[PDB]
């Protein structure tokens, strides 16, 4: 499965949808600067409504901790 | 690991399987845990940041932590560069060279050096400095995976 | 564990995974069954104040009982710095310190600290004095947990 | 979850109660000072009405054996 | 593999059936998971090309992919050959031959002569240029069977 | 559960009851002489009436492979 094709539910937990994304990170091989640019871009992109209209309201600059916490009640 | 042979020196011994097992089985059993800390603190018992990363690396699942915790590693060591700037000067050839962030966490560092540093006298604990990211970086996910 | 090396001195060497996982694997099985004591007993053969901290924090589950005995052993602890005061004026040069009741659940010393005390001559049994205090504190839950 | 979560049940057992109390104050990193206040205090105000009656009885001074024999029955 | 005696040379001792096994259950359970990288990685800590070849040969199942690995251990031996030439002239007495892509695929060599290269002064590491091969040819399965 | 409310059932096997008695008495902590004390008096007294006047005919001191085989048919 290719890296585009990680996507959340419309249930899923983002939780469960960024332990998905990692792991499949974990199997791409590309330059460390070209998976920051995913990290920040895709992940969002491929994320459900509900939280990405959450992450939408974190900003720029946030980390990991503060979005699985953010989007906990989605 | 760096162990004690019975001549009476520090030397490098490889990792057991059983032991490496017994690493995998506790993650597959008790997950984010806090039993999990006292017990990779005896399985990480005279380890190198060779073995620490290898430890690291071995993990399979919860790779959301995975990634929390090798951003903390990160700035962690980074933190380490800010709070010890590099040295005067060039490095002298009767000694060898200060560690930064990142031998610490074993990336620039090859084996030899990392035996170099923790046998040489004085020693420098950078096993103890990783352990201490680990620990702390655990206490964050042990925070948040609180439910 | 400070164990006898052949050479005929006493040295520090690690507890084992196997043995580790035993102690485990007791508490699993048997909970706070009288067969534990005995059991405990000799798993703790020739083992430290911090070996004994590391048995106890990898605990998992039965809270209840682990914080009685936490409050037994500084009740215990807090009573042998009671019966034993501090020493006259300061500590010599030539000697080292006498143990506080913290020293001996391990909190306040060192390993090597630990080591020097039981190693030494006279020899202090910091660990047996600990083990009377976790087999009193087993009494005290085998009776509670008596149904 | 959070340590003012913890509560009793009505038909909840005080022992499964206090064990789960011991394990959320095991995830709690606070001052030992903070954690006493926590344990005499929140222990008992959490806890269901006929052993929170049978609490008020033992007064202060209390132990965990006696807690623990105490509400037994209920 | 090739591992240091408590006299301070370095000998060949054989692997261990449970160490065996652990490869093999490795294969079983997590087949081209990428964890199994560092897995045979610290399972491979000072192994021979014999013992490489060993372990690549004793797999059951995934044929298409062992075979994909096998045409990768040539092409990246074949490569061995193309840049390094074979040297001037014929082979000093006193010296020892170096070695082509089939000695260090383990093939044409013995293990003597294996030993030969590793230990000598300077030692030359034939094992590391077969890991890189087999963890590059490692990165093309995992490439292919993500799916 | 306490020593007093060790009992032997109406149709309970004497041994399995001594089973049950010496491991409560495992449990004891009190000093031997007591717990001599308790061996000659709450076994017997705790024992079914078929048994209990089996052990009467028995005497005064009787060992306890002679009570195990003398309450067995019992």
């Amino acid at each position: 499965t290719s890296i585009l094709d990680i996507r959340q539910g419309p249930k899923e937990p983002f939780r469960d949808y960024v332990d998905r994304f990692y792991k499949t990170l974990r199997a791409e091989q590309a330059s460390q600067e070209v998976k920051n640019w995913m990290t920040e871009t895709l992940l969002v992109q491929n994320a459900n409504p509900d939280c990405k209209t959450i992450l939408k309201a974190l900003g720029p600059g946030a980390t990991l901790e503060e979005m699985m916490t953010a989007c906990q009640g989605v | 690991p760096i162990v004690q042979n019975l001549q009476g020196q520090m030397v490098h011994q490889a990792i057991s399987p059983r032991t490496l097992n017994a690493w995998v089985k506790v993650v597959e059993e008790k997950a984010f845990s806090p039993e999990v800390i006292p017990m990779f603190s005896a399985l990480s018992e005279g380890a190198t940041p060779q073995d620490l990363n290898t430890m690291l690396n071995t993990v399979g699942g919860h790779q959301a932590a995975m990634q929390m915790l090798k951003e903390t590693i990160n700035e962690e060591a980074a933190e380490w560069d800010r709070l010890h700037p590099v040295h005067a000067g060039p490095i002298a050839p009767g000694q060898m060279r200060e560690p930064r962030g990142s031998d610490i966490a074993g990336t620039t560092s090859t084996l030899q050096e990392q035996i170099g540093w923790m046998t040489h006298n004085p020693p420098i604990p950078v096993g103890e400095i990783y352990k201490r990211w680990i620990i702390l970086g655990l206490n964050k996910i042990v925070r948040m995976y609180s439910p």
